């Protein structure tokens, strides 16, 4: 079980028929750990809202990770799409609640356009998650971007996603939940040793006041099942509409316009029965893993509005931090990847030492890495550009 | 309404 896991399993949550409303603000769902406690005193029925959450806030570590995430829609009007790197922690204003800490934002390979966005192949995704590993990190979800201008002497964008229509298209409910089937979550309770995920989707899109916001969601655990085996299409022309295909049958339970319990077929399947919301927060204590430069060194695989990493933007970056301490100039995940896995002088070989140095933010340990042989070589290239 | 259009690992925004 996870590190979190095994904790909240150790630890009292109260202060069972009014308990989803004392320890208020409105939540919309039981904390996972707290709806099994709530009943201590899932392959291919019908579709019913789940009444918990494996995951219930989502925590940016910093506004930077956040923005600097931004700047490629920004500079480009692409949709786009990244990684949270990130760990899982407790989330101390609800009780046996679980939090997602986005450390990083890890940009693969995709090609955005202004309505589109392509998940190509990564040929790192396998040495990402070794490097993310080594400085304590792992997947907790992946980010979105669904921006379009709206005013432009404001500077502002669309608030297209609201309450008259979609929060997550069948679309990214579909890819939410194949995310969630591929990063399950482990516990005994379920006839395989997993049950679940704490994968979660973040949506940046515009909010109610036309400035950018940040929304969290996971999807149910029936959509898991229902993608799983692949019985949930999208619709082409609403996209606020699933489809149950033709193999089992499922639909859901509306109430119409006298205030009855319905049952219809899914045909189609409206995406507010898959949906589960979890809360987004910016932290008043901002958390830094990572350091922040006020010229950072440049994200990856932004070719396409030309940032590069190269040995000439490292030259430039490191000549503008020869009086920083090194520690704070090394920790950058970003960085990291390249300086693992650039294609002129890899570090792939010696780096678990810095790697360790960054995660535990040890100074001494960073300094006698910069004194390693293949970071005086780094240094002998970068001091040759011109 | 209708349904087919779907390929994972390709989402489409639809607009109007």
């Amino acid at each position: 079980e996870d590190e979190i896991d095994q904790y909240l399993s150790k630890q009292d949550g109260k202060i069972d028929e009014d308990y989803l409303n004392h320890l208020e603000p409105p939540v919309k769902h039981m904390s996972f750990h707290a709806y099994i406690r709530k009943l201590t005193g899932i392959s291919c029925i019908t579709l019913n809202r789940q009444k918990y959450r494996h995951v219930d806030n989502i925590m940016f570590e910093n506004h930077t990770v956040a923005d600097r995430f931004l700047d490629f829609w920004r500079k480009t009007g692409n949709q786009h799409f990244g990684y949270l790197y990130g760990r899982y922690t407790e989330h101390k204003d609800i009780p046996l609640g679980i939090r997602a800490e986005v450390a990083a934002i890890y940009e693969p390979p995709q090609i955005g356009t202004q309505n589109s966005l392509e998940l190509l192949e990564d040929p790192k995704a396998e040495v990402v998650d070794e490097i993310a590993a080594k400085l304590g990190l792992r997947k907790v979800g992946w980010i979105f971007t669904d921006l379009v201008s709206e005013d432009t002497r404001k500077g502002t964008v669309r608030y297209s996603r609201n309450k008259d229509t979609y929060f997550l298209s069948s679309e990214e409910c579909i890819t939410a939940g194949d995310f969630q089937n591929k990063h399950p979550n482990m516990c005994r309770l379920s006839p395989d040793g997993h049950f679940g995920s704490k994968f979660v989707t973040a949506v940046a899109t515009g909010g109610p006041d036309n400035q950018v916001h940040f929304e969290g969601y996971q999807v149910s655990n029936q959509c898991m099942a229902l993608v799983r085996d692949e019985c949930l299409l999208p619709c082409k022309d609403a996209p606020e509409l699933g489809y149950a295909k033709e193999v089992p049958d499922v639909f859901y339970k509306d109430v119409d316009k006298f205030g009855n319990e319905i049952t219809q077929l899914a045909r189609p399947l409206p995406v507010e029965y898959l949906i589960i919301d979890i809360t987004t927060t910016f932290p008043k204590d901002p958390v830094y893993t990572f350091s922040i430069s006020q010229n950072p060194f440049p994200i990856e695989n932004r070719d396409v509005l030309g940032e590069t990493q190269d040995f000439h933007s490292l030259a430039t970056y490191l000549s503008q931090n020869t009086s920083s301490v090194f520690l704070d100039t090394i920790s950058d995940f970003h960085l990291l990847l390249f300086l693992v896995t650039n294609e002129v002088m890899p570090l792939q070989d010696s780096i678990s030492l810095l790697l360790e140095a960054v995660r535990t933010r040890n100074e001494e340990l960073a300094q006698t890495w910069k004194r390693s042989e293949q970071w005086a070589t780094i240094e002998q290239l970068c001091s040759t550009v011109g | 309404i209708p349904n087919y259009e779907f390929k994972l690992g390709k989402i489409t925004f639809i607009r109007n």
